DNA sequence: AGCACGT
DNA sequence: ACGGGCT
């Protein structure tokens, strides 16, 4: 995710 | 079809 | 550690 | 028919 916590996605 | 980690 | 997608 | 991307 995120980041943090790519994306998603990317 | 979809790209969100391939994208086919 | 943290995320499911459709042409 | 297919696996990506940093805080
Ligand atoms: C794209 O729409 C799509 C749908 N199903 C798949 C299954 C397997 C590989 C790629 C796919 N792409
Ligand atoms: C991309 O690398 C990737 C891998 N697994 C997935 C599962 C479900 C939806 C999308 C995905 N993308
Ligand atoms: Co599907
Ligand atoms: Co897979
Ligand atoms: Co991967």
């Amino acid at each position: 995710t995120x980041p943090g916590v790519t994306x998603p996605g990317v | 079809x979809a790209x969100v980690x391939a994208x086919v």
